[PDB]
């Protein structure tokens, strides 16, 4: 328990998984859908993944 | 006199813009690592003049 | 390589005196030229490696009716430099005619330092626009300077003379100086006495010793403009390398100044970059938009975050800079200069090409227009008549400044692939 | 996103000053804007992330005949915010005509913060109904506000001005303000000075510093209304998300306030839910029945019992809410806000649409009717005549408030599938 609780963390790491992946924070998903308005409504099969990840990194 | 000068300026400008967009295209297949394209096209100047596909 | 500096007029002699004193204060030297024991850097950009391990600045002194020159004389900064360059009206025509007769001896003063220098890089002019003694004399000497040496560069440090009302001959003087400033100068750094006075009354409560504090401001700007040259940098360690990027069109050479702290009596990269971007930290005051901006930073800066800073200032998207061909706001990063105590560490200086100075040009053009139409304020002297009987030099300057306003405004248009 | 707040009148400036002070007290900040060391939460809803790590509130100050503004000036909460927005009668017509001439400069004050903001979400109005200086001016500025920006929301914090007898021109002023309050406002939170005065004389023995304690009450209500936005919540973290559910019909937008402790100088969920349901904890005072109720709770609450609480309050069956289409009393649950000491932990706030405010509207309509029929209390001024010669604005407001009472009463009927 202690080796994984001090060179990484476990509970604190799982809380953000709840916040982003399980949509536990509505604010991040709100601005996620706001800022990614044209890239979503327009097909993203004509577009590389790095554009979405790059705008996501500033969205949070 | 200017029939050599402006001709060479024109053709060199056209081929220069061609190879410039060639560099941006051959770097567009790859992805900060995209700071190179976003800097060279800072604030979206001629991200769109003559673009294909 | 080696740059020779010029100063004329009492205001130009004041700003040059302050600049040389302020670089004496910055560098590890005495006011005699003696090196200190804790020195390194490049000290050949304006300092002659003189004969007693003196770094003597290479400065051309020009004066008429000497008042401030005696105060410069009885000072311990006359032991720093004394190349024996001192050589003795308030109109442009009077200063022009006085420069007319004695051009050969002051040209010998020029050629003395020219042969004294091994290499030559550029000529910096400290000139006060419509300064009385400086006006006319500076225009004539500018004309002879670019006439003699077309292989060098000219920078001219200029003020915009109007204290918003006084002297009625000043728009004529500044207009004729502006004609030579266009066609006989290759880079112009323009300053506003109004904007500097407003910022001085902003940060402090002083409005009476405005010249003395404005000396401090301009000396800091001139030192920060040259820090990458005076200290070991990598780009624009020559003047021409700096001048080359900023000018896309050889008459678009007017350079705007701002500075990130306003009061001088931890923050991140994109912060002070954004604050340098704003016009209210710009100390010089339809669409008006920048052609190209260059910025220098000097201070305590964490260097690895600048690219994310670059991205953040990009997507903040503060200025819609230009149509046709692609310029940028362009960063340079420098170290904070050692060998002196340093307060207010993070300090940035920006050089920009902006069309907004066409508004100030139209201001003084409208002032000239009303004073010309009223025709009681030309103050007809025999100097002006003998210099030009029909006063068509004003007409030539008028069509040239019209062409420049046209150049500004058509450059603001999406089409400047056609000329205008 | 970002919400810009407005305050006008001395009472509105008082409640805004108290609101900003009370949120300074809630958040871990200094009265200068400096963050404290124990900070997190979302602090961009009304606070500009200013230039010295200051969270400067974004508040529009409007004042005429400044009395309280000097007291706001000489305070350590003028170092918290100072966006330089200060710009200088007791009638609605006088305030309307005074707002008429200077609309462009205060509109520049608006556009300054509008361009200063990156995003815009809504405009909150702190306006005192029939407040003398506030009346007329606030109505005019409300009209221009919804005229300029139809893409945003308007909330107006309103009082019901009558101390049950005084001033005879006040029903005309509040009536004209109510006309604009209907057709130029999208959400109205109405308060009663009588009900607040009765509760203040209830819990305490004060009746003379009523304004000062009513400031405390309204600031607590305004903070509790925004706690889900200012602290990380999940629903109605925007204003419009809150406003959307409560309004089934775009002129039924009048919002009723209650609060579960009455005196502020372990209980379970359904307890304080039931006590918030009662009208004697409602601090604003044929059938009258709720359209829809929304409630927020903040305190120490065991979260797993809320569904059994929901069942128990269901089968208690306290209100026979509506006929035609199905609304509900709708719960929201929040955490008690950290970064400050917290006494009286379990505190609830309810937002409700109730037709009972039509009684108060009929009260002031009857007051206007008797004052109009007597015709010695209109207090005929040249302002009112020049604004409207025939005084048919009163007639237009009268037919509109008749339509609204009709809307209330026909909504109370089982048939509102036909309009009326």
């Amino acid at each position: 328990l202690d080796v994984l609780n001090k060179k990484y963390s476990l509970l604190d790491h799982m809380q953000a998984m709840r916040r982003y992946l399980l949509l536990g924070q509505g604010d991040f998903i709100r601005h996620l859908m706001d800022l990614l308005k044209p890239e979503l409504v327009r097909p993203a099969t004509t577009l590389y993944q790095h554009n979405l990840t790059g705008i996501l990194e500033t969205a949070v | 006199l200017v029939s050599g000068f402006e001709a060479t300026i024109n053709k060199f400008d056209k081929n220069f813009s061609a190879h410039l967009l060639d560099l941006l295209a051959r770097l567009s297949i790859y992805s900060g690592m995209a700071s190179v394209i976003s800097r060279l096209d800072f604030n979206g100047f001629y991200t769109e003049r003559l673009e294909r596909l | 390589r080696e740059i020779i500096t010029l100063q004329l007029g009492q205001c130009g002699n004041q700003i040059g005196f302050e600049f040389w004193k302020q670089l004496c204060a910055e560098h590890g030297i005495s006011p005699e030229g003696i090196v200190e024991e804790f020195a390194t850097d490049r000290k050949d950009v304006f300092f002659y490696q003189a004969d007693d391990e003196h770094y003597i600045p290479r400065a051309v002194l020009l004066d008429l009716e000497p008042r401030v020159i005696h105060s410069i004389l009885n000072s311990p900064y006359a032991k720093l430099y004394n190349p024996e360059n001192i050589y003795l009206g308030n109109n442009w025509a009077s200063g022009f005619s006085q420069g007319e007769k004695i051009h050969e001896d002051i040209f010998d003063i020029i050629d003395r330092e020219a042969d004294g220098s091994d290499s030559l890089e550029g000529f910096v002019l400290c000139h006060s626009i419509a300064g009385g003694t400086g006006s006319g004399l500076g225009s004539y000497l500018l004309e002879r300077l670019n006439d003699r040496y077309p292989k060098k560069l000219v920078q001219t440090y200029s003020v915009f003379p109007n204290q918003d009302e006084d002297v009625v001959v000043q728009p004529y003087n500044s207009l004729l100086t502006l004609k030579r400033l266009t066609q006989n100068a290759d880079c112009v750094v323009v300053l506003d006495n109004t904007a500097l006075n407003r910022i001085a009354t902003d940060r402090l409560h002083i409005q009476n010793p405005s010249f003395s504090q404005i000396n401090q401001l301009v000396s800091t700007i001139m030192s920060a403009s040259t820090t990458t040259l005076r200290y070991p940098g990598y780009m624009n360690n020559d003047l021409i390398g700096l001048i080359a990027s900023l000018i896309p069109t050889p008459r678009l050479h007017f350079l705007m100044t701002g500075y990130t702290p306003l009061t001088t009596d931890k923050t991140t990269v994109l912060d002070v970059m954004r604050r340098l971007l704003q016009p209210k930290n710009v100390m010089v005051s339809t669409n008006h938009c920048y052609i190209a901006i260059l910025n220098i930073i000097q201070g305590e800066v964490d260097p690895t975050q600048v690219h994310k800073s670059l991205q953040r200032i990009r997507e903040r998207k503060l200025a819609n800079f230009i149509p046709w061909g692609p310029a940028s706001i362009q960063v340079a990063l420098s170290r904070k200069s050692p060998y002196l105590p340093s307060a207010h560490r993070v300090s940035g200086l920006m050089m920009a090409n902006h069309t907004s100075i066409s508004s100030l040009f139209e201001r003084t053009c409208r002032q000239y227009d009303k004073l010309r139409k009223r025709e009681a304020f030309l103050e007809q002297f025999r100097k002006e008549d003998m210099f030009k009987d029909n006063f068509d030099e004003m007409d030539t300057s008028r069509e040239i400044v019209q062409q420049l306003i046209d150049e500004y405004h058509a450059a603001t248009r999406p089409d400047y692939i056609s000329w205008g």
